[PDB]
């Protein structure tokens, strides 16, 4: 039916692009700049144009986009054809990419159903893996199996198996073909694994995951262990993993009715998963100069910073100072032999239960750019470091994003330090002795690099810390791991009614929804940029 | 005469009978089934539903059992549920249009004709698990009752078999026939005649939505030597995101069968057919226990609202019952009547039962802009002489609470508590399984013999008792989840027969801090004497004197239903903000009782908030501090030593 | 075929030799090892203990294929483990027809019958000297699937039949066969509590039992008379067997009508005769050691079922 509608949509869309230009006069009436946008794109010959949804949907009351979004693929070839026509019209060996960003609506993975097939739809999630760049089959030549006749056409999305037409049709069997490698076009490829985000999970729930694929020059914008906001279309791919499941299974078969006298049935089983594609992704999760200039001029801003890093917690200035200095790393380049140092620093605290050690953890994990909260006990070395795949899905292996492997230029806050196993403490000792790690399995070898600053929570043997004994007799963990630690802290209480009354006052005041008791000098908004500026001062 | 081959079902006769029953049903079951004002039970739903544009409707079985002219429809919807419901999908619209005839309306007719309709028979005849389902009784309306373990992803299915002709600029359309697609190999001979030149595209087609749910069966009777089982089923579109782990369920569906391939290579099948179940309706709540926290599930509420699927998620109220609740709250004997009512079959244990009821109330659920969360839960511990109703109380609490699991002794490990990774028996792929700690996310967690349980397992609870957030770092899983469950467990004394003249904080075989951080503890020492023993003996012997304790209702004991509904409404509707007067009593009580850590302050405030929630107060008041401190001191029995 | 018109299964039961003696055998209680090979299919009665039986499930016996165009059915018969479906139209009307409109199957017309398997393990006293016993498999269908439960003395009856398996394609010489047996009737010397219905004679047994008098202490005396005295302890065992009375609160709780006993004391005096007699006489009995496989042998296990993929 769209043999008529598609070209009209092409004409309307190219008219939309052309009628608008760069007006943007004195930050006034915004006219769409797509003309100059494609011009500036042709400046460097990149062909990866962007599109904004709001400007497209303004004109024509948005009914245009209302129908296009659900019927995106049916018109996409015509959209690209119209873009090509505009390029021919207004500009003087051509492969293109497009994208649509800043969509209004967001759908979680659980908010995707079977009526959004081939429809543009914005999702957000998390990354746990990447894959290998492998050039993909964009165009590819073939040849007749009885002559040199070459065909430079391609069947691209799927059904990549067989063309039919031969320039010289005189052939006993024109059904099948040959292939070729050089007369072809290719473009980048990449695979990742997307994952649920913690702040939007239901109860009794695992982080349901699925796979998404990239294309074109937009690749290299993925990243392990980060939250991202994808945008693309509901591509789907065959699979057989869904066998052995209840209900009846659809099956395809060519017809044999109306034409007769011509597994013989050629029956192919069909059952598909719902993967996703991405046209564009972004990493989710000025007068600042004047703000920081005014801040720095004071002298006790050191104390302001110290006391502002845990208003939710009371006292324990030592913990505040230690956490403030942990994020700052030391210069590890100060050698001449090439043998290097562990530039950054380490921290650990001690204290009986019924204390606010865990509050510092939750604060730092909830504020850190890079960090992770883990169990400390319910975790294997395979979980902390990376346990990798062994030649699965045909392609080669790939290094998994290790948990402890994370915290590059950051922190790995870990609770429950006492109960750690033998192997995991051995692994941590290996990771700490140097700033490098070594892994091996199934014959494969690995070599990584990271400068992790660990802050962990101690748990004495019996909880009670005999004040008259030494640290070793109570800490219960071997000398090397006990060492390498720049700092040790102790947090034990005592009877002091004057201060305990006010402590209970703060605690009970905390049971006043979003009270003003936490009034700090300033907030994480500007603290994070202050940290970023200060991380590279080189004293 | 109109009939279906190998069937005794009539289309138009059934339609007329359905219309007659619909027009004529006025609480007939209240009269025929039993002795128990209103009029036209059914018709109100259909009158009201029209303006809200909903293509769903529920249906009982007792109503057909009651009405004179539906007894035969009973067995016919039983044996042939899908066919009878396909008839009803037309009969309902027939009745709808025949009832609009008596009304003049604005022009809303553009929708009803294009609309569809479907039913959901939910309360139906009972079934005895799956052991009853020998192959004689396959493909029939069925009911069950179990909990949820595992949930799978979305299965698309070919619903519109698009097709692309290679030439002649022509598309093609064809639909499914009993679950298969027969691609027309031809190429529209008129324009072009290529007998096998066509292609297939997936983006064009339409897809269905299906899920698969692993379920644990929980029958009411079992044979000699039974053990738990797992079953698989299939739900379909408009029911997605409805049932998941952590919910007890009574369900309805249709037992079925299906074979499976011997491989991904050819069509050779098994002489044995794998069984399964296809859903018809899911009942998510019941009468014998309260429901989920309402603020905990706001996102799912809004998601279902947007999806226009509105299966029950929270119980509904009546204004007369609300007035009855406000009347019952007027009298002052609530504070002891609740305790007397929780467990009429047991001796007083007044403070124990009062604390149990306050925990069921829960307390306060506040949050900060981005960096705070304080949930309603106060960990409870029991201790004292054995041979009491501690285990009975714990089992009662587990029964009455909706979302909880029971753990016993040292038979447990960190791996089997938090998340653990396993493999499926059919798909043969790495699939996960939720842990018991997270399964109770919101509700009750029961433990017994807390002393002998392994230290490895005892390590994990340090962070659960604080931030209610477990963390996981193992093979292919890195996420921190939520475990809003509550803790309520028993403990055993050091040695045996207890030691009166010794400090009890060191007479338990358990380190100080782990016991101190408990919000509240209760003591069950013996103190043998008459005036507390003969009364108990008669209290418990009169239980057996009758075949079942119905005479126990004497001495001012409430029913379970009104009690539970009151609790649910109070839990879901009121939010007492802390007050000023309580400060000067709370701080002083805490400081004086320090002569043993700051966690008891949190315990006291969270319990006073529950007390304020009781009486339906929207504000705390000084008195709750008094009761809290007095009950804490009585629970630890300060006067003894 | 006439199979789909059959509304009645059949399940034989062999004679009891007590009457075969009258007027004058063929099948005696045999072992998992005394098959002798030549007994493939004959009438046999094998005893032992059932360890694990899978859950009952359906199995086809006759297919119901209906034609889209001809409107006539087709009867595809399968007796092996597997088959291949009939897709193309070989219908009788389609035979005299250029077109061959496709056919399909039915979910209710096609016949079905259950299929459940069980394993025997040899009784202890009949094992030869220093010989480790071995296993065996049986196949069951339809009605009698419910008359089997693990851990009971049994006298299975039927016929021992072969099956298509030849080792695994390397240690083979041809013609090899994995084997099974047919289940047709179950009798067990241990009558569970659920088989209790009175008759014209068992009430008479109870009557003559109670007529003598002193029934309570007489029971306590007859409990394991191989040992001496301790009528009090034998009586305590009797009350353990009785268990008590079940009561339901009806408020979301019940209480056990169950008993728990212990016999603390020094060695020398008889201690294990009691437990052995209890396991011998009481049904659903069990015996365990103190140390050894107590880690999980007293607890739930995880295992994949042989005859079907499942985590039983
Ligand atoms: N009253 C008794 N009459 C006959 N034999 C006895 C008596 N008491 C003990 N015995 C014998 O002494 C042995 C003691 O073993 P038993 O008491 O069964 O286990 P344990 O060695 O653990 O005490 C038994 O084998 C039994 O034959
Ligand atoms: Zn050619
Ligand atoms: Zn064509
Ligand atoms: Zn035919």
């Amino acid at each position: 039916v769209d043999d008529v509608t598609g070209e009209k949509v092409r004409e309307a869309f190219e008219q939309f692009l052309e009628d608008f230009s760069v007006q943007s006069t004195d930050t006034g009436e915004v006219e769409k700049v797509y003309r100059a946008q494609i011009e500036f794109m042709k400046i460097y010959d990149l062909n990866t144009i962007y599109i904004d949804y709001q400007h497209l949907s303004m004109r024509e009351n948005g009914a245009l986009a209302m129908a296009i979004s659900e019927q995106y693929y049916r018109f996409l070839p015509f959209l690209q054809k119209g873009l090509r026509r505009v390029v021919r019209k207004y500009a003087p060996e051509r492969v293109f990419q497009i994208s649509f960003f800043n969509l209004p609506t967001v759908h979680r993975i659980r908010d995707i159903r079977s009526e959004k097939i081939g429809s543009l739809l914005s999702i957000s999630g998390t990354v746990t893996r990447t894959s290998e760049v492998r050039p993909e089959l964009y165009k590819a030549s073939f040849t007749c199996d009885m002559c040199r006749a070459i065909v430079d056409n391609v069947e691209q999305s799927f059904k990549y198996t067989e063309p039919t037409f031969c320039p010289n049709p005189s052939c006993e069997n024109r059904a099948f073909w040959t292939l070729n490698v050089t007369r072809s076009r290719f473009l980048d490829w990449q695979k990742v694994r997307i994952q649920e985000n913690a702040n939007e999970i239901p109860t009794g729930s695992m982080p349901r995951t699925l796979d998404v694929i990239l294309r074109g020059d937009s690749v290299e914008r993925a990243k392990p262990g980060d939250r991202c906001k994808f945008t693309g279309v509901e591509i789907v791919v065959p699979d057989v993993t869904q066998l052995g499941l209840p209900g009846v299974k659809p099956s395809s078969t060519l017809d044999t009715r109306g034409i007769s006298k011509t597994r013989s049935l050629g029956v192919r089983d069909l059952t598909y998963k719902i993967s996703f594609l991405a046209c564009h992704v972004i990493s989710i999760g000025s007068d600042e100069i004047n703000e920081l200039k005014e801040m720095v001029k004071d002298e006790h801003i050191y104390d302001k910073l110290v006391r502002s890093i845990a208003p939710a917690v009371f006292g324990h200035e030592a913990v505040k100072k230690g956490i403030l200095l942990q994020m700052l790393g030391g210069v590890h380049k100060s050698t001449v032999e090439g043998i290097k140092l562990r530039g950054d620093i380490n921290i650990c605290v001690v204290g009986d239960p019924s204390t606010s050690k865990s509050q510092f953890l939750k604060y730092v994990v909830g504020f850190a750019p890079r960090s992770v909260y883990t169990s400390g006990k319910a975790s294997s070395a395979a979980g902390l470091t990376a346990a990798v795949v062994r030649d699965e899905e045909g392609g080669d292996y790939t290094i998994e994003a290790g948990a402890l492997m994370l915290a590059d230029n950051g922190i790995c806050c870990i609770d429950e330090f006492d109960k750690m196993d033998i192997s995991d403490q051995v692994a941590i000792h290996e990771a700490m002795e140097q700033q490098t790690i070594s892994i091996a399995k199934a014959g494969i070898h690995a070599t990584l690099n990271a400068r992790t600053s660990i802050l962990a929570a101690a748990n004495p043997v019996g909880g009670r810390y005999n004040r008259k004994l030494s640290l070793r007799g109570n800490l219960n963990m071997t000398a090397p791991i006990m060492s390498r630690f720049d700092l040790f802290f102790v947090i034990l209480d005592d009877c002091n009614e004057k201060i305990d009354t006010e402590l209970a006052s703060h605690i009970v005041d905390l049971h006043m929804k979003r009270d003003e008791a936490i009034e700090p000098p300033f907030s994480a908004e500007q603290l994070r940029r202050y940290i970023k500026y200060a991380r590279t001062f080189k004293p | 005469l109109r009939i279906i081959w190998g069937t005794n079902v009539s289309i138009q006769e059934c339609t007329t009978n359905f219309r007659n029953f619909l027009m004529s049903f006025k609480y007939k079951f209240r009269k025929i089934l039993d002795e128990r004002d209103e009029e036209l039970y059914y018709i109100k739903q259909l009158n009201e539903m029209r303006e809200l544009g909903t293509s769903n409707l529920n249906l009982d079985a007792r109503n057909l059992l009651a009405y004179k002219q539906t007894e035969d429809l009973y067995h016919q919807l039983l044996n042939y549920p899908q066919e009878v419901i396909s008839i009803m999908d037309q009969t309902i619209k027939d009745c709808m249009v025949s009832l609009i005839v008596d009304n003049n309306l604005d022009y809303d007719l553009d929708e009803i004709e294009t609309k569809f309709y479907k039913v959901r028979p939910y309360n139906v005849g009972s079934c005895k698990g799956m052991r009853e389902l020998n192959p004689n009784d396959i493909d029939k309306l069925i009911n069950l009752k179990g909990l949820v373990l595992r949930s799978t992803p979305v299965i698309p299915d070919m619903k519109v078999a698009f097709f692309k002709c290679n030439v002649c600029d022509h598309t093609m359309a064809v639909e499914i026939d009993r679950g298969v697609i027969q691609e027309p190999a031809r190429c529209e001979r008129i324009d072009c005649n290529e007998p096998n030149s066509m292609s297939l595209i997936h983006n064009r087609c339409s897809f269905a939505d299906k899920q698969v749910i692993k379920l644990q069966e929980t029958p009411d009777f079992v044979p000699d030597g039974q053990t738990p089982h797992s079953i698989s089923l299939c739900v379909y579109d408009e029911l997605v995101d409805s049932c998941r782990a952590g919910d007890r369920i009574e369900v309805t569906g249709t037992f079925r069968s299906i074979p499976i391939r011997a491989n991904s290579r050819q069509r050779v099948l098994k002489s044995l057919y794998k069984t399964y179940v296809d859903v018809v309706h899911v009942k998510k709540v019941s009468d014998k226990r309260l429901d989920v926290d309402t603020s905990t599930i706001e996102q799912e509420l809004m998601q279902n609202k947007v999806d226009h699927n509105e299966v029950e998620e929270v119980r509904q109220i009546t204004d007369q019952d609300l007035a009855k609740i406000r009347e019952v709250a007027a009298r002052e004997d609530l504070y002891s009547l609740l305790a007397r009512s929780i467990a009429p079959s047991i001796y007083e244990l007044e403070d124990v039962k009062k604390g149990i009821l306050l925990q069921l109330f829960g307390g306060t659920n506040k949050t900060f802009t981005k960096g705070g969360r304080y949930r309603g839960d106060i960990n409870i511990l029991l201790c004292g002489d054995p041979s009491t109703s501690k285990s009975q109380i714990l089992q009662y609490v587990h029964k009455i609470t909706p979302r909880g699991v029971y753990t016993s002794g040292k038979g447990s490990s960190a791996v089997g508590l938090t998340a653990y990774i396993t493999r499926d028996v059919d798909t043969k792929q790495l699939v996960l399984e939720s842990g018991a700690l997270v399964l109770s996310d919101g509700g009750v967690c029961c433990i017994d013999e807390f002393d002998k349980m392994s230290d490895s397992t005892r390590s994990v609870l340090h962070e659960v008792m604080e931030q209610q957030t477990i963390s996981i770092a193992k093979a292919g899983i890195i996420t921190t989840l939520n475990a809003r469950s509550s803790i309520l467990a028993s403990a055993n004394p050091i040695g045996s027969r207890y030691n009166p003249n010794l400090p009890v904080t060191e007479n338990i075989d358990l380190p100080p801090p782990l016991l101190s951080r408990f919000d509240l503890v209760y003591l069950v020492l013996d103190k043998v004497d008459e005036k507390n023993d003969r009364e108990l003996a008669k209290h418990l012997t009169n239980l057996y004197l009758e075949d079942k304790p119905e005479h126990i209702s004497q001495d001012d004991v409430l029913p379970v239903e009104f009690l539970t509904m009151y609790i649910s409404y109070a839990k879901e509707h009121i939010h007492p903000i802390i007050t000023e007067a309580a400060k000067t009593e709370l701080v002083r009580a805490y400081v004086g009782m320090r002569k043993a850590t700051t966690r008891q302050l949190e315990s006291m405030i969270r319990l006073a908030e529950a007390h304020a929630k009781m009486k339906l107060k929207n504000v705390v008041e000084l008195e709750d501090v008094q009761e809290a401190v007095r009950l804490i001191r009585s629970a630890i029995k300060d006067y003894a030593t | 075929p006439p199979n789909l018109t059959r509304r009645y299964f059949l399940y034989f039961k062999p004679l009891s030799q007590n009457c075969a003696r009258r007027y004058r055998i063929s099948s005696k209680p045999l072992s998992v090892r005394q098959i002798k090979g030549d007994f493939l299919g004959q009438l046999i009665t094998v005893r032992g203990i059932i360890t694990r039986v899978s859950d009952v499930k359906p199995a086809v016996e006759v297919i119901a294929y209906t034609c889209d165009q001809c409107g006539y059915e087709v009867f595809q018969e399968v007796n092996s483990r597997t088959f291949t479906p009939l897709s193309e139209c070989t219908s009788e009307e389609c035979s005299q027809n250029q077109t061959k409109g496709q056919l399909f199957m039915s979910t209710r017309a096609s016949k079905f019958s259950a299929f459940q398997e069980c394993k025997i393990q040899e009784l202890s006293q009949q094992v030869p000297v220093g010989h480790i016993p071995r296993s065996l498999n049986i196949h069951v269908n339809g009605t009698l699937v419910r008359s089997l439960s693990p851990g009971d003395i049994v006298d299975v009856t039927g016929i021992f039949l072969p099956a298509p398996y030849t080792g695994f394609k390397a240690l083979k010489a041809g013609l090899l066969t994995e084997t099974y047996l047919e289940a047709q009737f179950v009798r067990q010397h241990k009558k569970k509590f659920a088989s209790f219905s009175l008759t014209s004679d068992v009430e008479e047994r109870v009557m003559e039992l109670i007529t003598s008098g002193d029934v309570y202490n007489r029971l306590a005396k007859s409990i394991a008379p191989e040992i001496y005295g301790n009528l009090d302890v034998k009586k305590a065992l009797l009350l353990l067997l009785v268990g008590g009375v079940d009561k339901r609160v009806g408020d979301g709780m019940k209480i056990r009508g169950d008993i728990n006993v212990c016999l603390m004391g020094d060695p020398g005096v008889a201690k294990s005769q009691l437990l052995k007699a209890i396991c011998k006489i009481s049904p659903r009995g069990v015996y365990t050691t103190g140390k050894g496989s107590s880690g999980v042998g007293l607890t739930a296990a995880v295992m994949k079922d042989p005859v079907t993929d499942e985590m039983i």
